[PDB]
């Protein structure tokens, strides 16, 4: 997946 | 015309867009301009997922689907919030209320002129437009939706809100604007432009590995090729 | 409303778009192949050139702006062309009304996927919004005449020129579609996903130096980088 | 110039 791939974008779309 | 649902919308948008940062100065001082440079599109990048997040429709999208937009549109919606900063004047960017910087600085920053001449080029042509925070919200909004994006799996529901921003954006430009019909495709075609920076910006990425010059963690993430 | 003056100029449009090609058949086989499709390449460029020449305002612009203008557009406008020539069931794509190709022979053309999947991606796209020959004809001059094309020298002609055919398609358009205000923006939005796929034929023109396949002549001179 | 380098595009413009 992407979201594998861009774990620190992922942590921002999270919080 | 504007409708209620409209006005409530574009002014949430343009409510949600209302530091230890390298300081700015030798192989060490290029080093310290080019670290202030990537701290400074690091901030950049938090500040469009933060709006992006507050946008209408992301979050309703999969987290695979945001993340995809998010990657290839963050350098367009840089690229533009760099033209809303641009000082015709002395033909300079002034980033974070303070640091302003012109094609020199750029240059020592570690950017290649075959980038910094499309940016600085792209913000001219853009401050002769005059857009307000409403025209550039809309914008950076469309900008996002765009279902023609790398690994977009719902293209029909991006494509369906970019419609929704794309009318807002009409319906509000006839207000601003009411003596003048081509300033809304003008606006439009500004997102022409920005394919080719991002096209030029991508070339970029590719020269600083080459010269072995590493991005930090989150822009290496979106940027370089794993 | 649709002037007298736009509705003559739109029609002359569509009225001015209005032969020993290398047959489709190892290493003779893979040749011919390729032969074929930069044949109809070189056919699709010539056409180009010749509307061109008819668009009002094209021959005052100098010679150097005209080449500028024909070398970067040529590839968006051969693209356009292409979707155009697209057959939704077989998706398959009709070259002079007989030469019929699908992904796999376009990749027995020597075309790498990267570059094959955008354009049917793209032909896909611009078959949904169902373009009539003036609305293609619009849309190939707001394609040519773009100021922000490199070595341009007369940036506020070419501008001031795209204008007159962006606000004759707006009118067109609000003749065509009475009741949908969003196919106006739409069909100048397709011009943003133009310059990506430009981009990746770019990658592709580079890939081919790699493997030394030789563009013919005419090709090699708009396209490759000397 | 571009011109110069466009020896074919040229001719097809100038016939
Ligand atoms: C990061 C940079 C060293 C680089 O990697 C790059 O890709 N650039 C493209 C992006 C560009 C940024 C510069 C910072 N900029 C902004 C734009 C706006 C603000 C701002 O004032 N905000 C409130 C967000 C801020 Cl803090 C930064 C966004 C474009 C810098 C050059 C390189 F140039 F290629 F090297
Ligand atoms: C030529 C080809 C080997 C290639 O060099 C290339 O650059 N291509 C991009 C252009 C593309 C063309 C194919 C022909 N096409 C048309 C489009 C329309 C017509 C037509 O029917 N007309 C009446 C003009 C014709 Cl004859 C040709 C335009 C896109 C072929 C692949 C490669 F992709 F790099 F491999």
């Amino acid at each position: 997946s992407l979201t594998e791939r861009h774990k620190i974008l992922h942590r921002l779309l999270q919080e | 015309q504007l409708s209620p649902e409209q006005l409530g919308m574009i002014e949430k948008l343009v409510a949600a867009q209302q530091l230890r940062v390298t300081p700015w100065p030798s192989r060490e001082a290029r080093q310290q301009r080019f670290a202030h440079f990537t701290e400074l599109a690091i901030v950049s990048v938090q500040e469009i997922v933060d709006f992006a997040k507050q946008l209408p429709g992301f979050l309703q999208l999969s987290r695979e689907d945001q993340i995809a937009l998010l990657k290839t549109s963050a350098i367009e919606v840089m690229l533009l919030e760099t033209s809303r900063r641009y000082n015709p004047g002395s033909e300079s960017i002034t980033f974070l209320k303070d640091f302003s910087y012109n094609r020199e600085d750029f240059a020592k920053a570690g950017l290649q002129v075959e980038f910094i001449n499309p940016i600085f080029e792209f913000s001219r042509a853009m401050n002769e437009l005059q857009l307000n925070d409403a025209e550039f919200a809309l914008l950076i909004a469309i900008s996002i939706f765009s279902a023609d994006r790398p690994n977009v799996q719902d293209q029909l529901q991006v494509e369906r809100l970019q419609h929704t921003y794309v009318e807002a954006l009409h319906a509000y430009v006839s207000i601003h604007h009411p003596h003048d019909r081509l300033m809304f495709p003008r606006m439009l075609m500004k997102l022409v432009s920005l394919r080719t920076l991002s096209s030029v910006h991508s070339e970029q990425v590719f020269a600083l590995r080459l010269q072995d010059k590493k991005l930090p963690p989150l822009l290496s993430e979106i940027w370089d090729v794993h």
